[PDB]
């Protein structure tokens, strides 16, 4: 059995030949070996010590070539061969990494025996054009409903999650994650979504608990997680959301539709920090690395939504950025929202406030918008935009002797706000979407008192699937909404009220 | 421009040094000289080797010149002017490295390649000539140069050989198979 | 170790062949590094400190650090104008320009060249750009109008003759 | 299946330690004087082969 | 030519060493042939020892230390001409359209010595716009830089669509949109956009030339993208004649990209963390669009201040250049009015009376009086209720938004679009329509006529067809 | 650090016996809990009594290392686990220390934590 696998891999490992280029360490501190040698050496490429280290080679500078280690220091001890393994930064791709977990190099730390693998293909290869991008048409529905009906997401178009720390940035993230089981359980391959989450710096706890939590909702399956973790190498860490990318890459090329998001780009941030400086590279703004605003960007743009000529692919992307006391003035915020095509801009208030997810309807814009949301979702629901905007104008009025007027929007808008809440680690279908908000909207549950709204939401659900589950299948199927529809619906929504 | 390089402080000296003999076409006279004066600053130990401390003055730099020129007055004439710049620059006190880099400067020059094949403990000199003949023999001894082969002995390397040379090495040692060999049955 | 403006491999190796620097770069320089816009010419033995230096390629610049084995020209014009290893001469004045009665209605450039574009300016003398201020002895307090014909600019905040005064 | 994969990751790790203590055997031998020997002959064999 | 091994790669700054003779000089562009096609890097200093520093303009990533280097001579050329019409050429200038080899006659250093003091334009001229809005308010300035403010959502793109189509007829000039930091998904739209609204007409004859930097590209090839378009739109001026009017995106990205050329290239950052050599880059870039004795090109540009301040060191910069600046906002569009131009933001340099004639003068003066004292009177017009108000006060009421339905105007390229048949109105006609609307001789023409109408001539027509 | 295989997810709740921590974010076993608290904002009593309560209430050993805090701060510490039993001199304690105090060299201030992790 397992030995049998062993004696396989004795026989497997095979003499060597003679290797081309060796450097001898000319000084090795802070990581950033510095090997005299390597006479050719591709820029960027991959050099291995005696050790067993691996680094890669960022500078290579008139007369020595700095290597940065991408293991501990301890490892490497001045003078001692650098090999040079002959191929620039690459990853395994292709599709037979769906459900493993995997490091920046691409090894299995799943422990899930090999990662078969279809190519290798280089972390660095550059964005698609001009010509081979055509605008975003379809809708990439997170099953939130405030994301879904506020903020419209479509499939190859990168919108930021900034938001305070630690108020469950994550937590909108890996919603999204998980209704893309709806779609991807099926055999509509012109439908699945294929998610890859990109880990980096958490602690290895927070990807276990990840990682158990995507089990649970049987949801690796089109997940494959790239995590570099707090404790692994600065250079790791550094190489972590731009390995991710390439992995994506399989995908879509090949001409799947895929969704990556990149959790969190503010410790991306901070590793490219830890790598200039200690390669003593110029410093620059707020001590980041001088082209930071050149390193995100690059990430950022390989996103993208292809053309029909280039085999209607995408690749979705969904950044995720910490903001230090919420700040958006800050450098490495400033420089992603800019880069980015969308914001949702999590409010620690609100989570506070039990408003959770807690995206703040104002402050979250979609600069993609109506080309994505489902088109029954669209009808249905342009008009919530429009309410809760006087809601939120309204607000601080509700501190005595007040219009019926501004009583009318109070009671609606207050009656919304409470609607929209999810409860935390549960997605919900768009099929059931469209009816609820259709309420809300219609002002049937105006009339409903506040303590009461949630428990309408749960019921009204029943009552759709008994009363009426043709009404939600034709919902689903048509997923556009005739006036004839729109009239059952209207029905439904009295019939329900009325109990 | 003279072949191989040497980077850095020290070796700009002795590229310089190479480049102005090799346009006199005297550079074995250089050599020459080099070796000689070098060695009668080594046999000079105390008092010209260890006063060779930074500390002394414009006018005493120049003064340990004059000696210097005084010990023999078989030298090339450019490195005559060479000592003066050591002097000058008051980098005088790098003597020795200038000297050793222009002897690998210029044994490239000459053509010979040094080699080293080190091991655990001392090899063979059956091994040490059988292998002097291979490494000579093949294409990566380009032939038109030569091959100074020394074996050094380094206990790391468990076993084996490594040859090296021309900054390529083949590296089939214990240690290193034993490396990767662990590496794979701990997967 | 260090570094010297005499490390450069070039400057480096003509010294070691015995040849002399001396006598050739005693009045002209050639340039080493160049770029940034400084550049920093070799040799100019005999030159004054802040001298201005004609660049063979025409473009002049001042003699800003005068260092120990390197004279450092700071550019007065484009950088693409100087490559490295061209001729500098030395212009032999401090840096001065021409002043005198026929410049009136003349537009000059700052090298006091005519950008206006009517052909030479008449000019007295030249005068160094930077020349001492009057002292206290050589002053007397102001004592008449400057009259700027706008009531408060002329009113209210008085303003005469021989005097500083922002307008900020 | 669950304690079955354990059991499988537990001989996994057992054997591998076992086969350390068959290098630390091995590398006392005399066998350590004899494989220079047919190192010394492959990389002729390879040197040349270039 | 000289040839030069790459003797280092540290970073997107690539330093080569050219075998002794001649040095490549500052300014001018080598040309290392890669297996990704070839990297152009520009040499920006000269490290003594026969060696150069160069910045790059394809990404550095697989560089050999020791691959050979060739001078091609001088600064980047790109091609130009009128052969270039409607392709999008990429910063080493080459297609990135797609349509195949731009079939070009001359190609031209993209550094190239502002116009001479000599050749300035001794007084200041209005170059015609054709939108009402901006011929009143704050008419353009002939070769000036009038810089558009406000972000999208304002139909920022149609505007700038629409601006491609007015000069085109105007004076007849070409357009170059040369976009420096211009997000992929936003180069795709405009693109797509500038084809389906005909001002490229792939198989026609196509106004705008395109020029696109994406973000993606390295920080050297960002910041030396508007440089690069300026010379195509140099060609024009200078070798056609004709006025031409080049856009460039986001100015701030070019401030922004620059910043990093600089802290790449090593030296000191300085104040707020901008270039040091902040003020003449801008320079450079800005004083190469100028008003010649040939033709002028006249630049829009998109100004996006950082953090929302004014006073920042890069805007404030950028403010130095600009002449008027037009400020499309959301509010506005949000009115119904479209242009989007916001008639009390909106401010030009060339609007004093002795530049703009006195009349022109005197009836932007009173429409602009009319528009603020509106604004203010809506305070309380509305707080108050309506009927309380003055018969003086409700003279300008009427006046007024009279006026501001009046400055609406459907347009050519969004003809398609809308439908509406599109008004270019003269400059010397859109003086005239005001100075009726303020004498109220068409005070007695419904309100609901001049929503969305052309010139004064034509909402005589719609009053009439409107009352039938 | 151990590695990816090795973590293994748990969620066990530590009764804190603190009413705010009990009710409003309960701590939880084999965590990672964290006191994040200012300057003098009482941090000292807030460690006392949880040393009172969660030291005595734990089956295992404890290591109870000090990263560069006051000495006065530190025989406090020591006095009080004595006084408390923890630390008992004649029996076996409980609890080992590693006292590492801000009087020492900049450099023993930093692996000062290692060395505490190790035990």
């Amino acid at each position: 059995e397992v030995s049998s696998i062993l004696e396989e891999r004795i026989k497997g490992v095979s003499d060597e030949a003679n290797l081309n280029e060796t450097g001898r360490v000319l000084a090795v501190g802070d990581g950033i070996a510095r090997v005299f040698g390597l006479n050719n050496i591709q820029a960027e490429e991959l050099v291995e010590f005696s050790s067993g280290v691996k680094g890669m080679a960022l500078n290579l500078e008139p007369g020595q070539v700095g290597i940065v280690l991408f293991g501990s220091d301890r490892l490497v001890k001045e003078g001692e061969l650098v090999k040079r393994t002959g191929n620039i930064v690459d990853v395994p791709v292709g599709p037979g990494l769906l459900g493993r977990v995997v490091d920046a190099l691409g090894n299995p730390i799943d422990g899930k025996g090999p990662i078969d693998a279809a190519g290798r293909s280089r972390a660095q290869v550059k964005a698609p054009g001009i010509l081979p991008r055509r605008s975003v048409h379809e809708p990439v529905q997170t099953g939130l409903k405030a994301v879904d009906a506020l903020v419209p997401i479509g499939r190859g178009q990168r919108e930021l999650i900034i938001g305070d720390r630690q108020t469950g940035k994550t937590a909108v993230a890996l919603d999204t994650i998980l209704n893309q089981k709806r779609w991807n359980n099926g055999s509509d391959e012109s439908k699945k979504l294929y998610c890859v989450y990109v880990a980096v710096g958490q602690k290895r706890s927070t990807v276990a608990q990840l990682v158990q939590t995507l089990e649970q909702h049987d949801a690796m399956k089109y997940s494959i997680i790239v995590a570099a973790t707090a404790s692994e190498a600065a250079p790791l860490q550094y190489l972590a959301p731009f390995t991710a990318a390439s992995i994506g890459e399989w995908f879509r090329d090949n001409g799947k539709h895929a969704l990556i998001v990149y959790d969190d780009l503010s410790k991306q941030a901070v590793a490219y920090r830890q790598l200039s400086l200690l390669l003593r590279r110029p410093p620059g703004r707020e001590a980041y690395p001088g082209d930071v605003f050149y390193l995100h960007s690059r990430l950022l743009e390989r996103a993208a939504k292809l053309s029909e000529k280039e085999g209607s692919g995408s690749l979705t992307a969904l950044p995720v950025i910490e903001t230090q006391g919420g700040d958006v003035s800050a450098y490495i915020p400033t420089n992603v929202i800019s880069i980015t095509d969308g914001q949702i801009f999590l409010e620690a208030e609100l989570f506070y406030k039990g408003i959770r997810p807690a995206i703040n309807v104002g402050l979250s814009v979609s600069r993609v918008g109506s080309a994505a949301q489902v088109k029954a979702l669209k009808q249905v629901a342009g008009s919530l935009k429009l309410f809760l905007a006087q809601y939120r104008e309204v607000a601080a009025f509700a501190q005595s002797d007040l219009d019926a007027s501004t009583k009318q929007t109070l009671v609606r808008g207050e009656r919304l706000t409470q609607l929209l809440k999810q409860n935390q680690y549960s997605p919900l279908a768009t099929e059931e979407q469209v009816p609820l908000i259709y309420a809300g909207v219609n002002g049937h549950l105006d009339g409903i008192e506040l303590s009461r709204i949630g428990e309408f939401e749960s019921s009204f659900l029943s009552y759709l699937k008994s009363n009426h589950n043709e009404l939600l299948t034709e919902i689903r199927e048509k997923g556009e909404l005739s006036k004839e529809l729109l009239a059952s619906l209207k029905s439904a929504t009295e019939s329900f009220v009325a109990t | 421009p003279p072949p191989v390089r040497l980077f850095g402080v020290e070796g700009t000296y002795a590229t310089a040094l190479y480049q102005a003999a090799a346009k006199n076409s005297s550079i074995d006279a250089a050599f020459q000289s080099l070796q000689k004066v070098e060695s009668t600053v080594k046999k000079n130990p105390k008092l010209g080797h260890l006063l060779l401390n930074p500390a002394l003055s414009l006018k005493d730099r120049n003064s340990v010149i004059d000696a210097i020129v005084e010990t023999h007055k078989n030298l090339d004439g450019y490195v005559v002017n060479l000592l003066k710049v050591l002097s000058e620059n008051n980098r005088l006190g790098c003597f020795e490295k200038i000297a050793s880099d222009f002897g690998v400067l210029n044994d490239a020059h000459n053509g010979l390649l040094k080699g080293t094949v080190t091991s655990a403990e001392p090899l063979d000199p059956k091994s040490f000539k059988r292998i002097e003949k291979a490494l000579s023999a093949s294409k990566l001894v380009g032939q038109g140069k030569s091959l100074k082969l020394e074996n050094v002995v380094k206990p790391e390397i468990k076993g084996g050989l490594i040859v090296e040379l021309g900054d390529k090495t083949v590296d089939l040692s214990i240690s290193t198979k034993i490396q990767k060999l662990n590496k794979v049955l701990e997967d | 170790t260090k570094a010297q403006p005499t490390e450069v491999s070039s400057i480096l190796e003509e010294r070691i062949k015995g040849v002399s620097d001396e006598a050739n770069l005693n009045e002209t320089g050639r340039v080493l590094a160049v770029g940034d816009g400084i550049a920093r010419v070799f040799g100019l033995n005999n030159i004054q400190a802040e001298e201005l230096v004609e660049f063979s390629s025409g473009v002049k610049g001042m003699a800003l650090n005068l260092e120990p084995g390197q004279v450092g020209i700071v550019l007065f014009g484009s950088d693409r104008l100087v490559k490295e290893g061209e001729l500098v001469k030395r212009t032999g004045n401090i840096v001065d320009v021409p002043v005198g009665p026929g410049l009136l209605g003349r537009v000059v450039d700052a090298l006091g060249n005519p950008i206006d574009g009517k052909g030479p300016i008449d000019a007295a003398g030249r005068s160094r750009a930077q020349v001492k201020a009057p002292g206290i002895l050589p002053r007397r307090s102001v004592h008449e109008p400057v009259q700027t014909g706008l009531k408060a600019v002329d009113a209210l905040v008085p303003i005469g003759r021989g005097q500083r005064e922002l307008i900020i | 299946v669950r304690y079955e994969a354990s059991l499988r990751q537990l001989e996994q790790r057992q054997l591998a330690k076992s086969v350390i203590s068959r290098v630390q055997s091995e590398l006392g031998n005399p066998k350590f004087q004899e494989k220079v020997l047919q190192q010394s002959i492959s990389e002729i064999e390879q040197l040349l082969s270039k | 030519p000289i040839t030069g091994k790459v003797t280092a790669v540290i970073g997107a700054i690539v330093d080569v060493h050219f075998e002794q003779s001649e040095l490549p000089a500052i300014l001018n562009a080598l040309e290392i042939k890669t297996p990704q096609g070839k990297l152009v890097l520009e040499v920006a200093q000269h490290l003594g020892e026969n060696t150069v520093r160069t910045i790059a303009m394809d990404g550095t990533e697989g560089l050999v230390r020791g691959e050979k280097v060739l001078d091609t001579g001088g600064p980047i050329s790109v091609p130009v001409g009128r052969e270039t019409l409607g392709r999008i050429i990429n910063v080493i200038g080459e297609p990135i359209d797609e349509r195949g080899p731009i079939k070009s006659k001359l190609r031209k250093p993209i550094h190239a010595d502002p116009p001479s003091f000599a050749e300035q334009s001794t007084s200041a001229e209005i170059l015609e716009t054709g939108i009402k809005v901006v011929d009143l308010l704050a008419p353009y300035a002939r070769g000036g830089k009038i810089g558009l403010f406000g972000g999208a959502g304002v139909g920022k793109t149609v505007f700038i669509q629409e601006l491609i189509n007015n000069i085109a007829k105007a004076h007849g000039g070409f357009s170059v949109f040369t976009g420096v930091g211009e997000r992929t998904r936003e180069g795709n739209d405009l693109y797509r956009e500038m084809k389906e609204t005909g001002v490229i007409n792939l198989e026609g004859e196509s106004k705008v030339a395109l020029v696109f930097g994406q973000m993606n590209e390295p920080p050297g090839a960002r910041a030396r993208v508007a440089l690069t378009g300026l010379t195509i739109a140099e060609y024009f001026r200078d070798e056609e004649g004709q006025d031409v009017l080049l856009f460039i995106d986001n100015i701030f990205r070019f401030t922004q990209a620059g910043s990093e050329v600089s802290a790449l290239l090593g030296r000191i950052p300085s104040a707020v963390g901008y270039q040091p050599t902040l003020a003449t880059d801008m320079g450079l870039l800005q004083e190469r669009i100028t008003t010649t004795k040939k033709g002028s090109v006249t630049s829009v540009q998109a100004v996006y201040v950082p953090a929302d301040d004014l006073t920042d060191p890069a805007p404030a910069t950028t403010f130095a250049h600009l002449d008027a600046t037009t400020v499309l906002s959301r509010g506005i569009s949000e009115l119904g009015i479209y242009p989007a131009v916001d008639p009390l933001d909106s401010k030009s340099r060339l609007l004093d009376a002795a530049v703009v004639g006195q009349e022109h003068y005197d009836v932007a003066s009173k429409v602009q009086e009319t528009l603020q004292t509106y604004k203010s009177l809506q305070d309380i017009i509305a707080i108050l209720g309506m009927d309380e108000l003055s018969e003086q006060d409700k003279l300008t009421v009427e006046r007024a938004r009279k006026i501001q339905r009046f400055l609406s105007q459907p347009f050519a390229v969004a003809e398609v679009f809308t439908g509406i048949p599109g008004k270019l109105v003269r400059l010397k006609d859109t003086v005239a329509s005001f100075k009726a609307v303020l004498e109220g001789k068409y005070d007695n023409i419904p309100e609901h006529a001049f929503y969305m109408v052309g010139g004064i001539e034509d909402v005589v027509a719609k009053a009439e067809k409107l009352a039938a």
